């Protein structure tokens, strides 16, 4: 499905209530410095239930409008997201602030965030995994992230590290931590079984997104020359060591990782997250300002990738401050300041399909 | 000398880069006071008036 549209009301800037949208398969958001543009990232997380502490605010009344000076516009606020599905009724999942508290909603019927998280998932939405989101500032570091931490995330998104927990129970029991370890039936065959359990919840996602990195690290660079290679450091116990990430840049030869370029860990970035998408697909993509390090031509392919998978496979929402990336979007969400004690922030639609992109 | 300026209209027979500037500056224009912005519905027309700090060179 995808995300139609977000409902806002008195949320950081976002004074008042406010439509945000409709999106489009590719809308980009843009306004001068400060307008609100991260507050809006910050209202789909929120939406989609993350936590407050990931919020930039330090309580949950700090996110009600007029909080920050002390001039709170209401004791209640919230973000809702109506989310769409060919062949069926929309559907609204809402997150209000009501008292010091938040209250989940599904179709204006409150549920415990619990289901509410059970109801993300089956679309695609991993408020734990986070694999849709991509922060300002964030993109490289999804290349250049420590092996081990990339494990944690297959872990997290296959299911395989809540096996874990049992995992090293059982690894202890049969010998694990003595001088000479000493496996012999019953305990080693119980190792032996959550052992094999484990890996074959973490290689169902893994080996996917590993067969299928190549082609879109290819597809991103639209270059034969480029390669996309995801290995395990511990073949035999994948979920044990780090997952090994290493490209070779289009029209270029090897070099390591951490020695490419702003950009060029960028597109990286982008080939892994769009193959963990291969997998557990999201409706919908939120990207703030994943092109900073991108070069024209970079800009120029991740575009037309987006372009020609948002027709079929999923939705972007970006954020951008350059032209050459927002002029490719379909639709444009302007955000601009009103005066008053505090930022407010307010936006605009702005249809680009209506106008030819030549001359 | 007008009343007000529709951004629909300053775009009529441009292209998506110039349209897109267009919009931005907009934006800008509302950040600094210099007009006021009306749109009805999301992508409706979107509709520019005097704002209430002067602005230089807004006939451009
Ligand atoms: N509850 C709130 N009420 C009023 N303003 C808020 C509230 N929470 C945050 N803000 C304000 O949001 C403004 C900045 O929000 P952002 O979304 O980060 O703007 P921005 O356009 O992304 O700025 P950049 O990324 O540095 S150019 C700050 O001035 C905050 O004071
Ligand atoms: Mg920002």
């Amino acid at each position: 499905g995808f995300l139609k549209l977000i409902e806002i009301e008195n949320f950081k800037s976002y004074k008042g209530r406010q439509i945000i949208g409709p999106f489009q398969r590719f809308t980009a958001i843009i306004g001068p410095n400060g307008s609100g543009k991260s507050n809006l990232m910050d209202a789909i997380s929120f939406v989609l239930g993350e936590k407050t502490s990931n919020l930039r605010v330090k309580t949950l009344r700090d996110l009600i409008h007029g909080a920050p000076v002390g001039k709170p516009a209401a004791n209640r606020a919230f973000v809702s997201m109506v989310y769409s599905e060919e062949g069926a009724e929309d559907r609204t999942f809402a997150r209000v602030i009501v008292g010091g508290s938040s209250e989940y909603k599904i179709n204006n019927k409150v549920v415990q965030l619990h289901e509410y998280s059970e109801e993300l998932e089956k679309l695609g939405i991993l408020i734990k995994a986070r694999n849709f989101l991509v922060f300002q500032g964030a993109v490289e570091s999804i290349a250049m992230k420590n092996p081990k931490e990339r494990t944690a995330l297959f872990e997290e998104i296959s299911r395989s590290g809540e096996l874990a927990q049992e995992y090293d129970k059982r690894k202890k029991e049969m010998g694990s931590g003595s001088l000479v370890p000493r496996g012999s039936g019953s305990a080693k065959q119980a190792f032996e079984q959550i052992k094999k359990e484990r890996f074959d919840r973490f290689n169902a996602c893994f080996e996917s997104v590993a067969t299928n990195i190549d082609e879109i690290y290819k597809a991103l660079s639209r270059n034969s020359s480029a390669q996309a290679f995801l290995g395990p450091e511990n073949p035999e116990e994948p979920y044990l060591d780090g997952i090994n990430y290493n490209c070779v840049a289009p029209g270029k030869r090897f070099r390591p990782m951490d020695n490419l370029s702003g950009g060029e860990k960028t597109v990286a970035a982008l080939a892994l997250l769009f193959a963990i998408h291969s997998y557990k697909p999201a409706p919908f993509f939120v990207l703030d300002q994943i092109d900073a390090a991108l070069d024209n031509t970079n800009i120029g392919k991740v575009a037309n990738y987006i372009k020609e998978q948002s027709t079929c496979n999923f939705q972007a929402i970006v954020i951008s401050l350059k032209e050459e990336f927002y002029t490719k979007a379909e639709s444009l969400i302007g955000v601009y300041p009103e005066q008053g004690d505090c930022v407010i922030s307010k936006v605009l639609t702005f249809d680009l399909t209506k106008y030819p992109d030549a001359n | 000398g007008a009343e007000s300026i529709s951004l629909l209209e300053l775009c009529r027979n441009t292209n998506r880069k110039q349209a897109a500037a267009k919009f931005y500056s907009f934006l800008v224009l509302k950040k600094q006071q210099a007009i006021e912005l009306t749109q009805e519905e999301p992508y409706s027309d979107i509709i520019a008036t005097p704002g209430p700090r002067f602005h230089g060179s807004l006939e451009v």
